């Protein structure tokens, strides 16, 4: 079969809210090495 | 990205040796561009005037600052006669503080060294011998300096052990020869080590066929083993010795004073500086009433 | 090509049949009570030697697969003989031995069982004998020159570097007659599955490769199969007997390599020795030539224990 | 003389130069136009190996020796005496094995066979000129060829081996070991599966297809089939003889440093250089 | 004792008439199948002379 | 852009990504560690200033003449 | 976020997951005890003024 | 432009841009972290002027 | 000129042709990356005065030799 | 297959990815170059 | 198959590409050229 | 000419097209390979300077 659109539209929603939810702690992680130790 | 090979041995028994033909120029081109041009000699009359020279008693003034610009420009760089002095007083062994000038203390010693290399084993150098500048090379410390570590280091094989053999002389099995087959390993591995110091592989000293012959073999078998005998002299009376005189600095984990290895001289190469003729125009490091014919300027 | 079949229900009478054969069961891989043994004993000897491994690069995760082909769980030491050993000190080793031997053993008997269960002929056993054979003289050799340091290493790189040394300290294998009739079985191995192989393909046109109903029926892929070899080269084997020329070749090569391994060390400690008196070695020129103080001056030492302390050379 | 079902299959046909000129047998021999080259070749081949020997220091078979020139002589003709003579039967060697090849191609052919034995002994011919004339040739002079002498090639390995400090390091020699292991054990179990199902205990059916399926699943865990195994047979055993060419015309050519410092590359992974 | 003699050259030797026994046996069962060969002298059986043709039984199913 | 999970499978693609994402971490992880400056089992409680720094340009001669470490 | 065990069966994640942790954990543990700092094994009683720490920058 | 993707499916192609472009960053960093100029992870803090740089020729 | 598609298939063409730029494109930059004078990332920021040159001729001293002795 | 409708929509993403991966490309060289330039 | 219709377009696009891509290679000499001449 | 009513241009086109570039390479291996026209290291060189062999 496949993905119906209004699916693909849920999932979409998610994954990219996933995505961004994942890059904002590895934001803060990277905070968090740079004023401890930087590397430039 | 040619291969350079060399025949060592009889057609069809692949004794050979195999160069790759860039390595091998640009090795050698960082030895002759670098190699230090040596100033020219000079016969003077007259008595010496030194109030504390102990070695090069036996040559005259010219020579030995002849000499001394030679040991600066090898050990230290083409001027630094700091490195060793007290500048306002050559004959001095100690800095104005009293404290001893340790760099003079040893290079005292490395020229007695030194003549006993080139005196007592021509059979090793013969007639290319070596100067401050075949382990030095310009610089304060040579390469391949090594230390105790554990009990079964191959490098001992340069100081107090003796014995590396591990065939049998005969057919049949004895009480003649009881070696390990741990002990083919760590003669395999001591040899591995000689094979790289010398950028050669086996065949350069063996016909692989039999490790034990010697007739089979190239003669250089026979100068490598003379340069083990040498570096046991060397390491145990001259370079091990130096424990007390060093600062702490140049010492290894158990306090002991470094040590050479075949690298230290050959630096890779199969003769050290590919077999440049140095010590021929430095009487005073000969160890010998004639270098190849060539009397020794007495006085 | 690109047409599968696909059987749902149990081919044997993808799946697979779930059933007998008699005595035999069907269906899972067979163990039996020898194959359950044979995969305990062969596990603690397995976790032996990686935990000792593992041990020796202090337990470092990193160090343990970056230097893995490097590391090695070692024999005793030479001087305690057949004594046994310290722990750490070749204990482990002998341990692994054992349980790995006992292993092996049970795999044996789990095939001999298995072969018997299906109602077949016993050549597979006596196959896997033969390389079992060959592995024993690995405990036998060391046995009979009376050291347990003579033993191979458990480890990738440190058993070849014993294999090297192996063939030095016994003066080049090479000149092992035994040996080299190993490895000519082992050439012959390959000579022809090869043969063979390429023979079975190039009739699987005509069923030549259904080689039992070719056995109890000869086909024309068997006749031209025979054709071919002895029109090639003027004689040739039959469907059946090729698969004994097979057997032998295989079977020979770890049979006449224990026979080698035996005898090294017991009754040749110089192999290339021994190819001189037995006119093996052939003649070459001179490389060089001592004279009679060089005799003496380079004969070295038998090879000593290692130097146990620091000397300070204070003078 | 003639197998007892032969005399049908010898038709003319299936040559691949002479025509019909060549096209007979002698003995059980099939001959040819490669039949007639290969003989040439193996006759003026071998009788040149026996001058070898009468030339030199002794007839023992384990010991003659017929040696390749020195280096010195790059890729000419050396002296006949002093290796060119080494070269001649080189020469020879690889028309009789070529001859060989085409020879079994014809007889393929004549019989309706596929192709798969001519280029499956491709596989040796490719070892054999890949030691006698592709790695010479690379490293610049013949000389670099194996002697010709039952144990002088022997000594010849050991010292080439040895040229690498420890040939065992050679990663293509590994996999070309284990190919060449691996054969023999696949050898033994393929023979004991086809003789102990034709050949079951005494009174005892003889065995099936079926059952020597079952068993061989038993022992890998996976059932390769009747052409899988003889599929894996031959690449097992060619595999074996073309890794054996890479792992030698790689040492020279390509490397030479000891094979231990090849390993480096691993040590400096990035991931825990 | 004997000097040239040696166990490693006994075992060889011990192989040897082995192997060549071997050989034999092999040939013997390379000539279950197409022998007598034809000839137009009359059969002809070379060496060694080949073992018979054999039969097979087939499992019951009846 | 929701309609890139029309043209792949919603399922399959987040296994993939994961994967990629744990294999990544570990590595730059095992990167990091295998370093100096940052081999922070070892020396995390250094402070940044006196944290190891990769070797420089002499900004110089790269030639004048050695004194020996005093006695 | 329930739905989501709807896409994936938990039979097979938690299997992946288990085995992913354990592999994890026994990585990191064996890590530390490898290291200076913390082969606890040996040097777990030293008290934290007195542990190793790794080497301060060369130009100290 | 467009009618390209009428001949190569989107499916393919993304999938094969995807993996060139990761292949070949991570062989540009990894290229670049061997390096001298560009060990970043070691040097990084280092100035524009302290860095490393190649042997000049000598012309004498 | 445009026959020569009617011959060979443009689909497949530019796969074959891309592929042959990529490879081009990689052999001359590691070609480069190679030399002395080209390796631009240790070397990139020198003058090209600066930049390295093969030398005129190599030189010797009369008894050394970059090959040992042999036959 | 595909339509030109869902080509024309495809394509006009595809770019405007190619675009996005482009700009951001361009200011981590020139950062790379302010840091330490190869030149 | 290809046609006549197809081929004549198609040859309008790889010459305008492989044109545009000897140009935008011949900017990359000039660039490297200045920078450091080959000969 | 009529001979490519002999051979098929869609095979010698591309036959022709792969010898040119083996042979292609092969000199330019072979020049880049030589001490005189080692072009990427010495192309700066004037001909006066550049290497020539022993006479
Ligand atoms: C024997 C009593 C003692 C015993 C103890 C010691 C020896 C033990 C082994 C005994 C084996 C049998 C010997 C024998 O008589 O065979 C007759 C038969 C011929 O076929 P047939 O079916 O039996 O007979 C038919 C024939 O009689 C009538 O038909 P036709 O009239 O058309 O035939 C023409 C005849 C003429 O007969 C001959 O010429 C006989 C030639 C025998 C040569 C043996 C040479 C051995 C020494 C070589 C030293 C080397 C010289 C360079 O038949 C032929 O045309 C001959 C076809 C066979 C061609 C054989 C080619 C060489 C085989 C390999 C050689 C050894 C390689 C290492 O020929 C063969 O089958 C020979 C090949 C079989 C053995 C191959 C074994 C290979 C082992 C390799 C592994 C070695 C590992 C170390
Ligand atoms: C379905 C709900 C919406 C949402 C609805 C809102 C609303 C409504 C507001 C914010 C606000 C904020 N959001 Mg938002 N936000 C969402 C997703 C995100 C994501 C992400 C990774 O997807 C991030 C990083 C953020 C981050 C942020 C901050 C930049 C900002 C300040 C509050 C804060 O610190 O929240 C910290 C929280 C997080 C970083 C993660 C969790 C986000 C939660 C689910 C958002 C709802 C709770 C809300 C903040 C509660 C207070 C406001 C209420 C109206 C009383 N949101 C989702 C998609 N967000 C506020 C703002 O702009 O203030 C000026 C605001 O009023
Ligand atoms: C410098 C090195 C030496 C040398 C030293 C040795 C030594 C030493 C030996 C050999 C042996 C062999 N050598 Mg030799 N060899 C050299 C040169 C060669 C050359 C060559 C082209 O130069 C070749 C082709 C060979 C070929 C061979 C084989 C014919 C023979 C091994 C047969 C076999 O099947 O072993 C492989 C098969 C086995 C080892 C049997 C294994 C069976 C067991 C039951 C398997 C158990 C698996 C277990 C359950 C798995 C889990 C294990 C755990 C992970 C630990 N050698 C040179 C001269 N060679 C052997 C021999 O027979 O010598 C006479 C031997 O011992
Ligand atoms: C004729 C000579 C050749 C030969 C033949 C040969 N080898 C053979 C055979 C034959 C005919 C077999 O029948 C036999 C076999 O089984 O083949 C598949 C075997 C065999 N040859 C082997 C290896 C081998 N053969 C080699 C060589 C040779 N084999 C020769 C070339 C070599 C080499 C070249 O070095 C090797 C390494 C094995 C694959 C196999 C014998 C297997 C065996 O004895 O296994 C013992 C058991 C173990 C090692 C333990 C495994 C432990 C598990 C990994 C742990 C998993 C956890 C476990 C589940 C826990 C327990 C829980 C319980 C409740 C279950
Ligand atoms: C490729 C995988 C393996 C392989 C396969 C293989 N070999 C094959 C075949 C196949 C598939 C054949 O069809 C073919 C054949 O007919 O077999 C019966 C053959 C064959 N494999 C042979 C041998 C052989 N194969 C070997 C190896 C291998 N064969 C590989 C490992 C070896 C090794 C490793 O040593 C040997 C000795 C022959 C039995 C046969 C090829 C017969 C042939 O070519 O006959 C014509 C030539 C002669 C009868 C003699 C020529 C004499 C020369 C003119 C002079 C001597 C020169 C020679 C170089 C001297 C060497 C002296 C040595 C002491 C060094
Ligand atoms: C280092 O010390 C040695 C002696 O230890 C000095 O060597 C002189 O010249 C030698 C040929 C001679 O054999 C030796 O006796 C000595 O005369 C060398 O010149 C260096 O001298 C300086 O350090 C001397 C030292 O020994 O520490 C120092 O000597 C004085 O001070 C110490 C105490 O610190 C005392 O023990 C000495 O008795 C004393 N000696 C003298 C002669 O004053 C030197 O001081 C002076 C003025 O000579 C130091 O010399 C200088 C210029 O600083
Ligand atoms: C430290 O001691 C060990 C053990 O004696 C020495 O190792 C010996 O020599 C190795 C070359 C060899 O591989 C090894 O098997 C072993 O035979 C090692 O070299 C160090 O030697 C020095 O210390 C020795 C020691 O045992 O203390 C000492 O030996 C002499 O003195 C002891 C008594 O203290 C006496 O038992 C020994 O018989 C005696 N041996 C000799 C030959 O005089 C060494 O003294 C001498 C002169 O050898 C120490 O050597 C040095 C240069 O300090
Ligand atoms: C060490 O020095 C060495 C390295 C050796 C020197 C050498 C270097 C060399 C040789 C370099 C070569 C470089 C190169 C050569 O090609 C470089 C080429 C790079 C390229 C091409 C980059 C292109 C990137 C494009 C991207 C990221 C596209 C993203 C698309 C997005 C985000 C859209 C997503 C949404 C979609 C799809 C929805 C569709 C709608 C649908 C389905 C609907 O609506 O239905
Ligand atoms: C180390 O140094 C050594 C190596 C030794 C030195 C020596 C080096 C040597 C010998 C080098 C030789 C180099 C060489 C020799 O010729 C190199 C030749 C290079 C060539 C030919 C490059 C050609 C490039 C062409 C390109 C990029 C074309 C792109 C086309 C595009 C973009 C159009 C796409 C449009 C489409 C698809 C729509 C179609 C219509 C549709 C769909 C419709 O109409 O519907
Ligand atoms: C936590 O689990 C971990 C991660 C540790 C599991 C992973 C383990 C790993 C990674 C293991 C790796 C193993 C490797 C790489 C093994 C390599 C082995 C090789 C290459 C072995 C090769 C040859 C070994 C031989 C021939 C050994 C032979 C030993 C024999 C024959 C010993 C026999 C001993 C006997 C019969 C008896 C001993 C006891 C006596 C009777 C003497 O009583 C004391
Ligand atoms: C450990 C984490 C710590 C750091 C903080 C992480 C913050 C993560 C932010 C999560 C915010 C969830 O906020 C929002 O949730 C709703 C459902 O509730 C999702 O909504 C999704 O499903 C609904 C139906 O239920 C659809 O109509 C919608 O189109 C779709 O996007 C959104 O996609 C997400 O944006
Ligand atoms: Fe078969």
């Amino acid at each position: 079969g496949g993905m119906t659109e209004e699916e693909a539209r849920r999932f979409h929603g998610y994954m990219v809210t996933g995505t961004l939810g994942y890059v904002v702690v590895a934001s803060v992680a990277h905070f968090l090495a740079w004023s401890w130790r930087p590397w430039f | 990205a040619a291969t350079d090979t060399v025949q060592v041995g009889y057609r069809g028994t692949a004794m050979e040796q195999n160069y790759d033909h860039g390595d091998l120029k640009t090795k050698f081109a960082q030895v002759k561009l670098p190699q230090s041009p040596p100033p020219a000699g000079e016969s003077p009359p007259g008595p010496l005037p030194w109030k504390n020279v102990q070695v090069l008693n036996d040559i005259s003034i010219a020579e030995f600052n002849r000499t001394m610009i030679a040991m600066s420009t090898w050990v230290a760089g083409t001027g630094n006669c700091a490195y060793c002095h007290n500048v306002a007083a050559f004959q001095d062994d100690t800095l104005p503080n009293g404290k001893p000038l340790y760099t003079k203390i040893v290079a005292r010693r490395m020229l007695q060294m030194t003549r006993n290399i080139n005196g007592n084993y021509s059979q090793h150098v013969k007639n290319t011998g070596v100067t401050c500048y075949t382990c030095h090379m310009g610089k304060p410390l040579p390469n391949g300096l090594w230390f105790y570590s554990s009990q079964t280091d191959y490098l001992r094989h340069y100081l107090d052990r003796d014995g590396a053999r591990v065939i049998t002389q005969g057919v049949a099995p004895s009480n003649a020869n009881r070696s390990s087959t741990k002990q083919a390993e760590w003669t395999y591995a001591l040899m591995i080590s000689q094979s790289r110091s010398l950028g050669v592989n086996c065949t350069y000293c063996h016909n692989t066929r039999q490790f034990a012959s010697w007739r089979e073999a190239p003669p250089a078998r026979v100068t490598a083993y003379h340069g083990i005998l040498m570096l046991r002299d060397v390491n145990q009376n001259y370079l091990a010795p130096l424990q007390p005189v060093y600062p702490a600095v140049r010492l290894g984990a158990m306090g002991d004073a470094p040590k050479a290895q075949c690298v230290t001289c050959h630096n890779g190469a199969y003769k050290p500086l590919y077999g440049a003729q140095m010590a021929k125009d430095f009487p005073a490091m000969w160890g010998r009433a004639d270098w190849n014919g060539v009397p020794f300027p007495g006085i | 090509t690109r047409v599968q079949v696909r059987t749902v229900p149990e081919p044997g009478i993808f799946s697979y049949l779930a059933g007998k054969f008699g005595d035999a069961q069907i269906g899972p891989i067979y163990l039996g009570w020898a194959g359950v043994l044979s995969l305990i004993f062969g596990f603690i000897a397995i976790e032996i030697i990686g935990l000792n491994m593992w041990a020796s690069v202090g337990w470092d995760p990193v160090e343990f697969i970056r230097q893995l082909p490097w590391l090695a769980l070692e024999p005793p030491p030479p001087q305690y003989g057949l004594r046994v050993p310290p722990l750490n000190q070749g204990g482990w080793y002998l341990m692994a031995g054992f349980f790995l031997t006992v292993s092996i053993i049970l795999w044996w008997i789990r095939i001999y069982r298995r072969a018997r269960a299906l109602q077949m002929g016993s050549h597979l056993p006596w196959a896997f004998a033969s390389a079992i054979f060959l592995y024993s003289t690995f405990f036998f050799q060391p046995l009979l020159v009376g050291s347990w340091s003579e033993m191979v290493p458990f480890g990738i790189f440190p058993h070849l570097d014993w294999t090297s040394a192996f063939s030095i300290r016994y003066g080049n294998l090479y000149y092992n007659p035994f040996h080299a009739l190993s490895i000519a079985f082992l050439y012959g191995s390959a000579v022809l599955f090869a043969m063979h192989g390429a023979t079975i393909l190039a009739v699987a046109r005509m069923g030549g490769e259904r080689e039992i109903e070719q056995i109890t029926d000869r086909g024309t892929a068997a006749e031209r199969s025979m054709l071919f070899w002895r029109w090639c080269m003027g004689f040739n084997a039959t469907m059946e007997s090729i698969h004994r020329w097979a057997w032998w070749f295989a079977v020979l090569t770890t049979f006449t390599g224990g026979i080698g391994i035996l005898l090294t060390g017991t009754v040749v400690d110089n192999w290339y020795l021994w190819g001189v008196k037995h006119g093996l070695v052939a003649p070459y020129p001179a490389q060089n030539q001592l004279t009679p103080e060089q005799q003496d001056l380079l004969r070295g030492r038998y090879q000593g224990t290692a130097p146990d302390s620091f000397p300070s050379y204070v003078v | 003389a003639m197998l007892s079902f032969e005399k049908k299959y010898r038709v003319r046909g299936g040559t691949l130069i002479g025509g019909d000129l060549f096209d007979f047998w002698f003995g059980p021999f099939y001959v040819g136009f490669f039949g007639v080259t290969t003989i040439f070749f193996v006759t003026l081949g071998t009788l040149l190996c026996v001058w070898g020997a009468a030339m030199g220091p002794t007839w023992n078979l384990w010991q003659i020796n017929i040696a390749p020139p020195d280096l010195k002589y790059g890729l000419g003709l050396a002296p006949l005496r002093e290796g060119g003579l080494w070269q001649i039967i080189t020469l020879c060697a690889l028309g009789a094995f070529g001859s060989w090849a085409l020879r079994q191609a014809e007889i393929a052919r004549k019989l309706g066979m596929g192709m798969h034995i001519p280029w499956a002994y491709g596989g040796a011919i490719l070892a054999y000129t890949t030691l006698v004339v592709i790695r010479p040739f690379l490293l610049g002079a013949w000389g670099h060829g194996f002697p010709y002498g039952i144990f002088s090639h022997l000594d010849w390995v050991s010292n080439v081996g040895y040229q690498y400090l420890h040939f065992h390091y050679n990663p293509a020699h590994m996999i070309a070991v284990t190919f060449f292991f691996t054969n023999c054990l696949a050898l033994a179990m393929h023979g004991s599966l086809i003789l102990s199902v034709t050949n079951p205990p005494k009174g005892t059916p003889t065995g099936t297809s079926e059952q020597e399926n079952v068993f061989f699943r038993d022992l890998l865990g996976y059932s390769i089939g009747a052409i899988g195994i003889h599929r894996l047979g031959l690449f097992l055993a060619v595999g074996a003889a073309v890794w054996s060419a890479i792992c030698i015309v790689i040492s020279g050519p390509f490397w030479t440093q000891g094979w231990p410092e090849w390993w480096n590359w691993w040590l400096n992974l990035p991931i825990w250089k | 004792m004997m000097e040239y003699i040696d166990g490693a050259q006994i075992a060889l030797y011990a192989f040897w008439l082995f192997f060549f026994g071997l050989i034999i046996y092999l040939r013997r069962e390379d000539k279950r199948e197409g022998y007598p060969l034809e000839s137009p002298q009359g059969p002809r059986d070379g060496w060694p002379k080949g073992a018979p043709k054999k039969t097979y039984v087939h499992r019951d199913h009846g | 852009m929701h309609r890139i999970w029309l043209m792949y499978d919603p399922r399959r693609v987040m296994v993939a990504l994961v994967g990629f994402l744990a294999v990544l971490a570990l590595v730059i992880h095992f990167v990091l560690l295998s370093s100096q400056r940052y081999s922070w089992i070892e020396n995390g409680t250094l402070g940044a200033d006196q944290a190891p720094v990769g070797a420089s340009a002499p900004a110089a001669a790269a030639e004048m003449s050695p004194l020996p470490p005093g006695r």
